[PDB]
């Protein structure tokens, strides 16, 4: 048992591992498409 | 017909469960399927601006259902799969969600542990 | 999703992923572990 | 572009009848406006022959109603792309991410 | 055979609202549900005799 | 292979 919860350790590690690049990830592309909507539709906008 | 059948299943999302693993199957099919009927009408239709066609602003309107859908089952999704090794619950969170909200809409935790 | 599925009897994780990505990066996202 | 072919300058003039294009009669369409209709009178020269040729030119001035693209293009176009973003937010174990 | 397309449609579309209760129903455990007596004693004892599952 | 055990 304690092998056992020594792995589960490490693996709950990996799973905190990625669900941080996942939020990291989440941010950017949030940026950027927030960013990127702006640049590229709001001259749209001022011809129209 | 058809668009009626496909917009019979949008609000199927809502009572299938996480553990099954075909939320996104099932709102992301919704979706493509309305958006190809929506398609398929403007080919039909002069693409003139006068107005618009009842029929397409039903579809319209239940796209964007389907699209909040979506967005509301991924949050779920990440609600359902949640432990004390990552996330950690609120008091308030448990004083509302399992106490009030269940009563209210007639749901009874059963809380057996 | 390769990250996630990790196990020891497979990898092993480096002192400086762990040291980054489960105190800074965490930290600077504004989210705490238990 | 609108002119005489084989009479010069010196033997057919062209005269502006009125600068805007007459629309009493026009059929509405209701895909474009006429925002500006107006003949304009030009003379050149060209190197098929020594004399110069005037023309009238109308430049038809068309803005688009947007409300049927808006609609069936680019409101979908939105939706879809907002979506681009929710798969960072997706839990690793639903096993869904791929599809989406 | 446009009509018998039709049926069909309609008939699958019911099997799949069908199917979203059938896996709302597999997927349930007592930390969240309660079994009524009367599902049991409907689908635990009368309705499988009649079809046959044993 | 880490090869622990
Ligand atoms: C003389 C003659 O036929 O000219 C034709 C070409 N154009 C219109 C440029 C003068």
């Amino acid at each position: 048992l304690k092998a056992e919860d020594t792995d589960f350790s490490v693996k709950e590690d990996w799973k905190y591992v990625a669900m941080v690049i996942d939020r990291i990830f989440l941010w950017m592309f949030i940026i950027v498409c927030l960013l990127g909507t702006v640049g590229l539709f709001l001259p749209p906008w001022l011809a129209g | 017909i058809p668009c009626v059948l496909i917009t019979s299943l949008a609000i199927l999302v809502f009572y299938l469960p996480s553990d099954c693993g075909e939320k996104m199957t099932l709102c992301i099919s919704v979706l493509l399927a309305l958006t190809v009927f929506l398609l398929l009408i403007s080919k039909i239709v002069p693409p003139t601006s006068l107005d618009v066609p009842l029929v397409g602003k039903y579809l319209m309107f239940t796209m964007v259902l389907v699209t909040f859908s979506i967005v509301t089952s991924v949050c779920v999704l990440n609600v359902h799969h949640r432990s004390p090794t990552t996330h950690t619950m609120a008091p308030w969170v448990k004083v509302v969600f399992l106490e009030k909200l269940p009563a209210l809409l007639f749901m009874q935790q059963p809380r057996h542990h | 999703l390769n990250v996630h599925h990790r196990s020891p009897r497979t990898h092993t994780m480096p002192t400086w992923v762990r040291r980054v990505f489960l105190d800074i990066v965490p930290r600077l996202l504004l989210m705490k572990r238990p | 572009k609108f002119g005489s072919w084989t009479y010069d300058k010196a033997k057919i003039d062209l005269v502006n009848m009125h600068s805007r294009v007459d629309q009493l009669d026009f059929w509405e369409s209701g895909e474009w406006v006429i925002v500006d209709a107006v003949g304009t009178y030009n003379t050149r020269k060209y190197e098929c022959c020594a004399e110069i040729y005037p023309d009238i030119t109308y430049a038809f001035v068309i803005r688009r109603l947007p409300l049927f693209y808006t609609i069936n293009l680019i409101i979908p176009c939105l939706l879809i792309s907002c979506l681009t973003v929710l798969v960072f937010y997706l839990p690793s174990e639903c096993g869904e991410k791929i599809t989406l």
